[PDB]
């Protein structure tokens, strides 16, 4: 029964805004990391955004270092993907992926799990921005 | 443009092994983070299909196989079919960007 | 006082037929097992440790058995395998501590000795926690050369499990 559902994407003007949806039933969302990732349409796969069991660690990859922002939502169980200040290279299709359950620590800290891959893709979003 | 630095396409006649080799750097693989594999048939959303470098999870066959040692692994497809003619990253995780990076994606199809 | 024989014992048993062993009304110490640097994985799950000493806690278990090298891997939540789906599966709301050290010199013989087993073919994968040493041939060994790769090589991986009354 386990799949993830998205919604969000369309066309967009570049520089007025759009905030992406990743929904998910069939687990237990408020354990496990969730993580962003985008593919630019014939190009390779990358790593856009994570946020950690509870909100407290997020990470972010090169090219979304502060455009990007993500958040997640647990009393309804969806993740959101905020977006703003599009670029003519951010014109790319959407996964939101499950990450790993680890919130393994030794010594005290808390810490997210760096050995695992993303399990179950959903079938994501696409954007399309250009002026 | 990625970080690790695989081959672009490889191919082979059925009935084969396949190897899609996946080089990496001294800061991710050699810093010991271990590398996945992915399949991404055209037109779908890329699943899991070999974690920890040489794990398999339910449902993938005991074709697909992997390897690590030192800065380098490889899937290893065995005895392709018809079915598998779809593209394959090997994602490991950067330290120093701290960081998940992915592989430019070899595009296999059988012959 | 409990646990200084299960990670010191000479002999584990096999991740096909693993043997877990309870624990009851003796002092936790909870300390001789963390800040020791011989442990790989030192994964723990629900609560931490160094605040892993309120002794509530009756019945503590500890299983233990030796899995290969990257198939510690699959003794996470989750993480369907061929060691998590047939031999040994750990329930998702886990709590507890999974270690996991190197054996270079104890299981790993100059001929590679064929002592350990862990089951291939099983219709209807485990529920957490489900021993099944039935053998009607499902099991296979691993050969043990000390030339293997770093991945192939025995990793005496031993899990810790809480509850309470
Ligand atoms: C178990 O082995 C470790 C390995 O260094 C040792 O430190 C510890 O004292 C041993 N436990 C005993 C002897 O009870």
């Amino acid at each position: 029964q386990v799949q993830l559902v998205e919604s969000g994407g369309g066309v967009v003007q570049p520089g007025r805004s759009l905030r992406l949806s990743c929904a998910a039933s069939g687990f237990t969302f408020s354990s496990i990391a969730m993580h962003w990732v985008r593919q630019a349409p014939g190009k390779g796969l990358e790593w856009v955004a994570v946020m950690s069991f509870d909100g407290s660690i997020k990470y972010y990859g090169d090219s979304v270092k502060g455009r990007f922002t993500i958040s997640r939502d647990n009393s309804k169980s969806t993740l959101y993907l905020q977006m703003n200040s599009l670029r003519a290279e951010d014109t790319a299709v959407y996964y939101c992926a499950r990450g790993v359950q680890g919130y393994y620590d030794r010594s005290g800290y808390y810490n997210l799990d760096y050995n695992y891959g993303m399990d179950v893709w959903g079938q994501g979003t696409t954007v399309t921005v250009s002026s | 443009q990625s970080v690790l630095t695989q081959p672009p396409s490889v191919s082979g006649a059925p009935g084969q092994r396949v190897t899609i080799s996946c080089t990496g750097s001294s800061s991710n693989i050699g810093a010991g983070y271990d590398v996945h594999w992915y399949q991404q048939l055209p037109g779908t959303a890329p699943k899991l299909l070999i974690y920890g470098n040489s794990n398999r999870p339910s449902g993938v066959p005991d074709r697909f196989s992997g390897s690590k040692s030192g800065t380098s692994a490889s899937l290893a497809i065995t005895g392709l079919q018809a079915e598998d003619e779809a593209d394959y990253y090997c994602q490991s995780y950067d330290s120093s960007l701290s960081g998940w990076v992915f592989g430019g994606g070899t595009k296999l199809t059988v012959l | 006082c409990p646990f200084g024989e299960v990670f010191n014992a000479t002999r584990f048993a096999s991740v096909y037929a693993w043997n877990r062993k309870r624990i009851s009304n003796c002092v936790a110490d909870y300390s001789v097992l963390y800040n020791s640097a011989s442990f790989s994985t030192f994964k723990c799950y629900g609560v931490s440790p160094t605040k892993l000493n309120d002794l509530c806690f009756t019945n503590v278990y500890a299983d233990s058995f030796v899995i290969r090298g990257d198939e510690v891997r699959q003794i996470a939540p989750g993480q369907t395998g061929k060691i998590a789906d047939y031999n040994y599966k750990l329930p998702d709301d886990f709590t507890g501590c999974v270690i996991a050290w190197n054996s270079n010199n104890l299981d790993s013989k100059v001929g590679g000795n064929y002592n350990y087993r862990y089951r291939l073919f099983r219709k209807s994968n485990l529920k957490p926690f489900e021993r099944d040493i039935s053998t009607e041939f499902p099991l296979q060994s691993y050969g043990f050369q000390p030339t293997n790769g770093v991945g192939y090589q025995p990793y005496r991986v031993v899990v810790l499990s809480f509850e309470l009354l």
